[PDB]
């Protein structure tokens, strides 16, 4: 017989400088951060792709009207709630021929045919950004529905994402993608319950995970959080094995959250180190270590200015003083350096007295000053559901060096899971440093070549 | 004064904005009352409707659909308003908000006089600006434009009536107590007496090898079957160290540390855990590195234990119910355990191919609850279990630790509320998402991570 304990939800901060709990509501009610107005995006497709995303738009601009609205808000229309403006003319935008993009479509090697699908997709983005200053600075493009049927499932007859992200870092690029499967939910269906897709009952979501994660490669921030003490940074990092050739390399990357001065926090992704000797250590050798940190320390110079306090380095797998001994030296000595490593390899369930209703969500196992368990999966009043369709696993975060505080770290956990701009949804099982890590990781993979500057995470996913 | 702009229409029908719009245009700074929004009872609304109007009204919205046609309410009210906007000679009293998409006129009423044909079918931002002129247009009264009362009613509304409160509940985990430990654990001194080129699996006793010390709590000459050379064995060779000061962390030197003792006994507890199992003759499934314990045909009456069922049928296939369990001494000395489910062809023969195995594993899973969970896994206990107390462990001629059955109980301070969304929540949620790379494309690549 033990007890556990639990941590107050963190906030979210939106417009007029106000913090609510939940997203859709909380963007539906105020609107994002910033105030951005002129927007003309651009869409890379056919006539026929033109024609489902003119429709989309029109119905998009129309009211969505979901099953239920107390388990999912709706979606309040889109000028309405997010103060941009766009109309069903004036989109400035360079699609290709049907000729063009369907020269060789049967190809079952996502290399090959995706050398050219990229190459297609840029060519048409890059070049028209040129004549007028900020006028395309958006796109919506729509890789074909093709793509959805022979590059997912390798070539099937039934009747990938980051390689046309990864390599427009050099142009300094955003593009924002969607399907036509995703956008014509009523074409291509037939005489059946449920044809296809058919999500008739969830309709007000489809609409939410298409602007918000749009709007913030507009150059606007939509939300950030409201109670980041100043002067700490993250530091994520991502380990696996990179698929061009044999010896993985064991490749890194970064992922760091800061604060700037005042009341806001730096949505920014940087990439330090190429790779390391041999095959299995999931570590990093002293003489790369220093690039590491040092690009982090004068990153946080150029764009603060001031000295930090703490830096929580996040990862998945174990730390070790072969690293810990190089990054010692690199932190000033105000600065306190700990290392967190957060994995999935714990299989703890909970369960109840009785009820269909599952474990909350923010209660905490604490068991000493080296590890705890925190469960971010669970059910939340807001949604009126359990975000698993099972019963939910917990996590496993552990001080491996440092001291910090148990209880702080899990606070900034909780706050930094609450962090996604790809979804509008209310929570995700992962912190977005680790609910992103796979995607960084194969971003970087994409592109290995061309060491990028700080660049900040805008452009990346 | 005369600032309560109202608003009447098919509230119960179709309100899936009317929140916002409320919500909107008081942080834009004004005051409305509705049926619907404040904690009120369908029972008078009406009259309720009637006496705010007499004592104090400015405005009316009224939103037309599909819905708002068949219903007495909406002509009743509409002729109030008439007559009022007559008693007030007022031209412009109601605004209609015309959303319906299928229809775009239905009846005509004398209550066009007083308002102007706006159309919100493709947009709700000009309509919304639109009325913020007509706003301006006799120089309302607007209050100040703040988001904090917006807020303030937010939580006065919508859900948060049904937050995190205040109350005990109790959580039973998957860790099983132990009551009674070995007094000492033997350390022999074998170096030449085992020979070292054996494998220690297929002994009958939980034995673990270190170097020349056999760290296991049988006794020397429990081990005769399978050698029978350790007869010839001196007493004082076996170094007893009591496991308390191990746990305690207060035995360490050079011949053994508190910090690697602890984890050979853990293996020692997983070696008897398959002794266990294998002595209730179950049928093994290796399927990563950690096997699922499971139940097969014909060995439970009605396939089936106490109230619920484990060995069940599913269209032409067998589906079973399985666990899989571990040991951590690290907080406690406690053990692992936890549940798998595995898909038999004709409940003998099991399938090689995985692929339609996870697949049967996400069909039957989407459609299942705590419940179905907690109940077969006490179930399961409660079957394994020897005696009324606690099941015990098999280590050699004397030894027996005693496990609770019983699983480690919490008591949960934080809880919540269920009024009547109790069936609500499972009918919502039973479509999932299966998409490709828009959501989640590698489903499968992260079940069987398990690659190696």
């Amino acid at each position: 017989m033990k007890e556990l304990i639990y941590i107050e939800e963190p906030k979210i901060l939106f417009a007029h400088g106000q913090k609510c709990t939940d997203a859709r509501d909380g963007l539906a009610l105020f609107g994002p951060l910033n105030n951005l107005y002129g927007i003309k995006s651009g869409v890379i497709g056919t006539k026929q792709g033109l024609k489902i995303f003119r429709d989309y738009l029109d119905h998009i601009q129309k009211p969505i009207y979901n099953s239920n609205s107390i388990t999912r808000p709706m979606f309040p229309g889109f000028e309405a709630v997010f103060d941009c403006k766009w109309e069903s003319t004036g989109i400035t935008f360079k699609e290709v021929t049907n000729e063009d993009i369907g020269k060789f479509l049967y190809n079952s090697s996502t290399h090959k045919r995706t050398y050219d699908l990229v190459s297609l997709f840029i060519d048409k983005i890059i070049s028209a950004n040129k004549n007028e200053d900020e006028n395309v600075d958006v796109w919506f493009v729509i890789v074909p529905d093709e793509i959805y049927k022979y590059c997912r499932p390798n070539s099937v007859l039934p009747k990938f994402h980051d390689q046309f992200k990864a390599r427009l870092l050099k142009h300094t690029i955003p593009t924002q993608i969607f399907r036509e499967s995703t956008l014509a939910w009523r074409d291509f269906k037939n005489a059946f319950g449920l044809p296809i897709r058919d999500f008739s009952k969830i309709e007000g979501h489809l609409a939410w995970t298409i602007s918000t994660a749009a709007f913030y490669k507009a150059g606007g921030k939509p939300w950030k959080l409201s109670d980041v003490r100043n002067g700490v940074c993250y530091l994520g990092l991502v380990y696996k094995k990179v698929e061009k050739s044999k010896n993985p390399r064991n490749a890194c990357c970064a992922a760091q959250m800061f604060l700037d001065n005042g009341d806001g926090t730096v949505f920014k992704g940087e990439v330090g180190p190429w790779y390391n000797p041999k095959n299995g250590q999931y570590h990093l050798e002293p003489k790369e270590a220093k690039a590491l940190l040092s690009q982090s320390l004068q990153s946080y110079k150029e764009q603060i200015g001031e000295y930090p306090k703490e830096v929580f380095i996040h990862a998945k797998t174990r730390f070790n003083h072969q690293e810990w001994d190089a990054f010692l030296e690199v932190t000033p000595k105000e600065t306190n350096l700990v290392g967190v490593t957060i994995s999935k390899t714990k299989p703890l369930k909970l369960y109840k007295t009785e009820g269909d209703y599952t474990i909350l969500r923010g209660n905490a196992y604490v068991v000493n000053e080296r590890s705890a368990f925190l469960w971010t999966v669970g059910y939340v009043p807001k949604i009126q559901t359990a975000l698993s369709m099972e019963v939910p696993n917990p996590l496993f975060i552990e001080i491996n060096k440092g001291e910090a505080d148990i209880k702080q770290v899990l606070k900034d956990i909780l706050s930094l899971t609450k962090l996604n701009y790809n979804a509008c949804i209310f929570a995700d099982g992962e912190p977005v440093t680790l609910r992103f890590a796979d995607k960084i990781g194969e971003i970087l993979t994409a592109s290995t070549d061309i060491k990028t500057p700080p660049l900040a995470f805008k452009y990346y996913i | 004064m005369r600032n309560k702009i109202f608003i009447s229409h098919a509230t119960p029908d179709d309100n899936d904005f009317t929140r916002w719009l409320a919500l909107k245009l008081i942080g834009l700074g004004y005051e409305v009352w509705c049926d619907i929004l404040f904690l009120d009872k369908g029972v008078d609304f009406w009259s309720n409707i009637e006496k705010v109007i007499r004592e104090d009204t400015c405005k009316f919205l009224l939103v037309s659909s599909s819905y708002s046609n068949q219903r007495e309410g909406v002509l009743k009210e509409l002729a109030v308003a008439a007559k009022v906007k007559k008693q007030l000679k007022d031209d412009k009293f109601i605004i209609p908000l015309a959303i319906d998409e299928q229809l775009s006129y239905d009846d005509i009423n004398i209550d066009i006089v007083r308002l102007n044909a706006i159309d919100f079918k493709m947009s709700w931002a000009r309509g919304l600006k639109d009325i913020l002129e007509a706003f301006e247009k006799q120089k309302v009264p607007k209050e100040v434009a703040d988001a904090s009362k917006s807020n303030l009613l937010y939580q006065q509304i919508f859900l948060h009536d049904k937050s995190v409160i205040e109350k005990e509940e109790i959580y039973d985990s998957n860790w099983l107590s132990i009551l009674s430990f070995p007094e000492e654990l033997r350390f022999h001194e074998y170096n030449w007496m085992l020979p070292k080129r054996f494998d220690v699996r297929e002994l009958t006793f939980p034995a673990v090898r270190y170097k020349n010390y056999l760290c296991t709590f049988a006794w020397a000459y429990d081990f005769t079957y399978h050698l029978p050379k350790t007869e010839t064995y001196h007493k004082s060779k076996t170094i007893r160290i009591p496991t308390e000061e191990i746990l305690s962390g207060s035995y360490d030197s050079n011949f053994i540390r508190n910090a690697e003792c602890k984890r050979l006994i853990v293996q020692l507890l997983n070696k008897a855990f398959e002794l266990r199992m294998k002595d209730k003759e179950v049928q093994e499934y290796e399927m990563s590195n950690k096997t699922a314990y499971w139940l097969e045909k014909g060995k439970l009456e009605k396939d089936k234990f106490e109230k619920t069922m484990l060995v069940g049928k599913q269209k032409d296939k067998n589906w079973h119910f399985a666990i899989s369990g571990a040991s951590k001494l690290y907080p406690f000395p406690v053990l692992m355990i936890s549940s798998h489910i595995f898909f038999t062809a004709d409940g003998k023969k099991l399938i090689d191919s995985s692929s339609v195995q996870h697949s049967s594993r996400r069909r039957q899973g989407k459609n299942w609850w705590n419940n179905t969970w907690r109940t077969k896994l006490l179930a399961f206990i409660k079957y394994l279990s020897d005696d009324d107390t606690s099941f015990y462990l098999e280590m050699g001629s004397e030894e027996k630790v005693f496990v609770s059955n019983e699983p480690v109980k919490f008591k949960g301070n934080v809880s919540y509320n269920i009024p009547e969304k109790n069936t609500l929540e499972e009918e919502a949620e039973l479509s999932g998402f299966n998409q490709g790379e828009d959501i989640e494309e590698l489903e499968e690549l992260i079940e069987n991570l398990e690659a190696e």
